[PDB]
């Protein structure tokens, strides 16, 4: 079984064969493992032919000696590890090694920007951090060894309906400054580098704003002094008259 | 574990501050400084005590079907009736005392004559 | 049988176990020796200069030099939050201003009523 | 933007009523002199 | 048969299978993808009936949901003695300026 | 299913260990296996009957018994570091009826040559930027977990006491701080992304948590650090806003409008006390 | 459709099943019998209603259904979700009644200082 | 709209004003 990670692009129909050559088995089937996890069974055919369980689809050739699976729409929740196995009537199934997959998705419209996130006063770090990028970008390893860099990842936020890319790198040292960070990595024209002056939209912190029962209890206290307070004036403004009118 | 087995559940949606008893049983039996409070079958396993910025205090206890568990002293002060002074605020006390003293004055001379 | 007791003044937490009469204490939070060698441990009592609220809040407990602290008598939870130049408003502390303003303010109409009085 | 019971309405109602009542004495006021 | 009500980070959703239909109650939003509502923020009580449609073999079938929330957030916790106190005071108010009128009225 | 116990495991060299394997769906034959890069599932040793067990490809340094139908054990007699790996065990009912393994969920070993190389994480948390949050209206938290020795953490996100699993994306693999070496430490990384609008409520509790697993209470240390052994780290923050008017502020308007209110209505209440008990003063003096 | 019934006072919640008028009706939450059979002091049956004394809202909230005795709970497509926050002496008030009790107030006392000035000029 | 500070010292000027312009007008009748 050839291994290598290969990478396809999302919606496409991926191909993975297995060579057997040469001897005469009879009980086919393969197994998918996710990262940090155990094996689990997905299809299991002993015949010629196809046997179908949903979008998961299998060829069997006897007198070609090879196997096949067939992925089609393709999800990016298929990144795994397919192992093939085969055996006789007896005992001690045999194992191949095993081939990654990588699918990755549409980015339908990318932004991509490098932005400086804040301290955290508890350790002597600073990062940065590149995100959404195309999809086709490759983000390369450090040169220098005080420098930190990994690899890219997918995330999936379902509240917003909304997938991204991300990379992040991080430093001890002085002079290290998000913009000279990634520069070892060909990188997109145009991305956008920010700027230190601020830019705080006073319009959108109103739209969370929030009430207890203790404020609506004090706020309705303040407005039941200011009703003693004009009775009570009106008594001493109407007092004060008739003490020096007399 | 050494009977130590009453535990504080926090920092949910609302303030509410719960305590979960640690033992495997029906019917537990809550205390509060010796004297019960309380009566917890199943289907709830949580004590309520409120919201926080009431700030509860106290020392309580769980039984099960063994012994009685060793107490737990909960102390919250969430100051919720908190001024800070600045000169603003300063500011705008004095100026306030001022000018009601002045009207008040004003009213006492054409009292007096 | 006596709880512990704690002590706010700014920010600076001090808390005091008076449960053991004459021995060497430990102090220990969140199952983490705390204490010795800002933090500081008196005889008896145990210091927290600039305390924070989310850094320290969670479970405290002293025992005996030489035991075990699963072995104490009861542990202490607290959750407090401080501030600096900050007065917090009681149902007294507000009747003292009142009371203290209402015996500032009543002497001087009585400097004008009589000012007043022997002018016309 | 979930205010509840602290609208500003309330606020702005008590001081409108004090308002009313001023223009209404400063009118009669005018009237005599 | 259940139409699953999940809860992101502070809104709530309505998933199902198939298209959504509105019978009454709050309308909401369609996000990019067909087959999910957002009915907006929990602490401003949305509330309705939506009705939905089956495949996964509970094919040829149909259910409904109805949504009620109470978060009681213009809301005021008063006891029943304090209520006496306040129209207690309020009574003695309007006495004391009914008594400062008639002292005025002749001089 | 087939259940296998621990998860976790650092021994020195020189130590047995006995880790087991159970199941209940009355299959009657057993396998175990172990796992490396670049070379596949290997058979260590397999049990065809209660009471007969046989030798597979790699079995020198290993030890078997079958006793009963649900379980079958395995022990390391003296471990070196070649032992290494992640071990798995399989079933299956009886003998190419219906050839379907069922794999267990896996143990992690690593072996040392020393205790002093164990090492806990340390967690920080880093706020999201403003740039973003005015660019792209939503904002992204970063926890950093750095210098752990072994590889055994579990890292997760919890908001308002309660955990999240939609808007996560954890590394698969921790990296080496100096991958030349050979007792390097670790390091792994991860991320939330939340709109902008959930950031700001200054209401909100966000926190990461890592669980660790080293060492237990039947080992000695003799060292000046404390013992490093199975516990919990974290970090936490509550959102804020930069700008404007938050619910923070408005109850601070609000306290010190009841003060002075409170007390324009004491003196009020003296000038009334004073006028009423000269004008009473007055119409006894009358007669 | 014909909709349920919410009613809550102090921290007591009433449910009502609409549909069914002259059977006998079973009540079950989270696919668990609740109600009926004695236990629970706090929780109480009816011809149609369900009495809930002690609400809690992080326990006891999300599904619930009615169907009639004889029948299987699978068979039912029409449910609730409710979420309710309860306190005891904690009232729902709203912006316009505390403007008409303060304008009501304001009336009321300045057409009884009218009244006593103009008795008090006609003595 | 959203600060009540503003209500606050608008509900501070008007009261004054209100007191000293009426105690000016009955005593001219
Ligand atoms: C008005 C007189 C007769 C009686 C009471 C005094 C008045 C002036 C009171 C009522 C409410 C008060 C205000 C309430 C809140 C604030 C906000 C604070 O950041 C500065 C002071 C300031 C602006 C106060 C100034 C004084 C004030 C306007």
């Amino acid at each position: 079984q050839d291994p290598g990670p290969l990478s396809v692009p999302e919606g496409a129909i991926v191909s993975l064969n297995c060579t057997y050559s040469n001897s005469a088995f009879q009980y086919f089937m393969w197994y998918r493992q996710y990262s940090r996890k155990g094996p689990e069974l997905l299809m299991y055919t002993y015949s010629s032919g196809n046997k179908e369980d949903g979008r998961f689809t299998a060829q069997v050739d006897k007198s070609s000696k090879y196997i096949s699976l067939f992925i089609r729409d393709s999800q990016p929740s298929d990144s795994a590890t397919y192992l093939c196995a085969m055996s006789k009537g007896y005992s001690t199934l045999t194992f191949g090694k095993g081939t990654m997959l990588l699918v990755s998705p549409d980015i339908q419209n990318p932004d991509p920007a490098v932005y400086q996130l804040r301290d955290s006063k508890s350790s002597d770090k600073s990062v940065c951090l590149f995100t959404d990028f195309d999809s086709q970008t490759n983000v390369s390893q450090s040169k220098d060894s005080d420098v930190y860099i990994t690899d890219k990842t997918v995330l999936d936020m379902r509240s917003m309906d909304f997938k991204s890319n991300s990379a992040v790198a991080w430093s001890n040292k002085s002079d290290f400054a998000c913009a000279n960070a990634f520069n070892n990595s060909i990188i997109p024209e145009d991305t956008f580098f920010p700027s230190p002056e601020s830019s705080c939209d006073v319009k959108l912190v109103e739209k969370s704003f929030e009430t207890d029962t203790n404020l609506n209890f004090q706020n309705l206290s303040v407005i039941g002094f200011r009703i003693l307070l004009l009775k009570v004036a009106g008594f001493n403004l109407l007092m004060t008259l008739r003490l020096w009118s007399s | 574990k050494g009977n130590h087995l009453v535990k504080v559940y926090d920092y949910q949606e609302d303030g509410s501050v719960l305590l979960t008893c640690d033992a495997e049983a029906k019917n537990i039996t809550w205390f509060k400084d010796g004297k019960m409070i309380g009566f917890l079958t199943e289907d709830k396993k949580k004590w309520n005590l409120g919201s926080n910025a009431k700030d509860p205090r106290g020392m309580y206890q769980c039984k099960g079907s063994q012994n009685k568990s060793k107490p737990l002293q909960v102390y919250y002060r969430m100051c919720q009736n908190c001024i800070e002074l600045n000169a603003a605020t300063i500011s705008g006390f004095l100026f306030a005392e001022i000018v009601s003293i002045f009207v008040l004055a004003v009213g006492v001379y054409f009292i007096a004559g | 049988q006596t709880p512990y007791k704690v002590s706010i003044s700014g920010t600076t937490v001090i808390l005091t176990c008076p449960q053991y009469p004459g021995s060497e204490i430990l102090w220990q939070h969140n199952d983490k020796n705390i204490g010795g060698d800002n933090i500081g441990s008196d005889e008896d009592h145990l210091s927290l200069k600039e305390f924070s609220e989310l850094e320290q809040s969670g479970y405290y407990v002293c025992y005996p030099r030489g035991s075990k602290p699963e072995d104490a008598n009861f542990y202490l939870y607290l959750r407090a939050r401080v501030c600096e130049n900050c007065m917090e408003m009681d149902v007294m502390s507000v009747a003292t201003i009142v009371i203290v303003d209402i015996c500032i303010t009543g002497g001087l109409l009585l400097l004008v009523y009589y000012w007043s009085k022997n002018r016309k | 933007q979930s205010f509840g019971l602290l609208d500003p309405k309330l606020c702005y109602l008590l001081d409108g009523i004090l308002f009313i009542y001023g223009v209404i004495l400063t009118a009669l006021f005018l009237r005599v002199k | 048969f259940k139409i699953p009500i999940e809860e992101l980070e502070d809104r709530v959703f309505v998933n199902c299978n198939t298209s959504i239909t509105w019978v009454e109650g709050t309308v909401g939003t369609l996000l990019s993808d067909i087959t999910r509502l957002d009915l907006g923020k929990r602490i401003l009580d949305p509330r309705g009936i939506y009705r939905c449609n089956g495949t996964d073999i509970y094919k040829d079938k149909e259910s409904t949901v109805q949504v009620h929330y109470r978060m009681c957030q213009s809301c005021v916790e008063l006891d029943p003695a304090t209520v006496a106190g306040i129209i207690v005071t309020d009574v003695i108010a309007t006495l004391l300026l009914a008594l400062g009128v008639f002292c005025f009225a002749g001089h | 299913g087939v259940t296998q116990t621990p998860k976790f495991q650092v021994l020195k060299t020189g130590q047995s260990m006995t880790l087991q394997c159970a199941q209940d769906m009355n299959h009657e034959y057993m396998s175990w296996y172990r796992q490396d890069p670049g070379m596949g599932l290997r058979l260590i040793h397999y049990s065809v009957g209660a009471g007969i067990t046989d030798q597979g490809e790699v079995p020198n340094g290993y030890n078997v018994s079958r006793s009963t139908t649900e379980d079958f054990p395995l022990r390391l007699l003296s471990a070196a570091p070649s032992q290494t790996s992640v071990y798995f065990c399989a079933s299956r009912r009886r003998q190419g009826a219906s050839g379907e393994q069922y794999f267990g969920p896996g143990t992690r070993l690593t072996v040392t040559e020393d205790l002093k190389n164990v090492f806990p994480p340390e967690v920080a948390v880093f706020e999201p930027s403003e740039a973003e949050i005015s660019h792209t209206q939503k904002a992204t938290l970063v926890c950093l977990a750095t210098g752990f020795y072994p590889d055994h953490v579990e890292l997760s996100w919890w908001v308002n006491g309660k955990e999240v699993h939609s808007g996560v994306s954890t590394d698969p693999q921790p990296l080496k701080e100096q991958p030349a070496l050979n007792d390097s430490r670790y390091c792994l990384s991860s991320r939330l992304r939340v709109s902008a609008t959930f950031w700001q409520n200054p209401r909100n509790h966000f926190r990461c948590q890592v669980q660790f697993y080293g060492l237990s209470e039947n080992d000695e240390w003799t060292q000046d650090r404390a013992k490093p052994v199975t516990q919990i780290v974290s970090a936490e923050a509550w959102g804020r806003a930069d700008c404007g008017f938050t619910s923070e502020s408005y109850q601070q308007g609000v306290l010190s409008a009841t003060i002075a209110y409170e007390i324009a209505l004491g003196k009020a209440t003296l000038y009334a006390v004073l006028v009423s008990a000269l004008v009473l003063m007055a119409m006894v003096k009358r007669k």
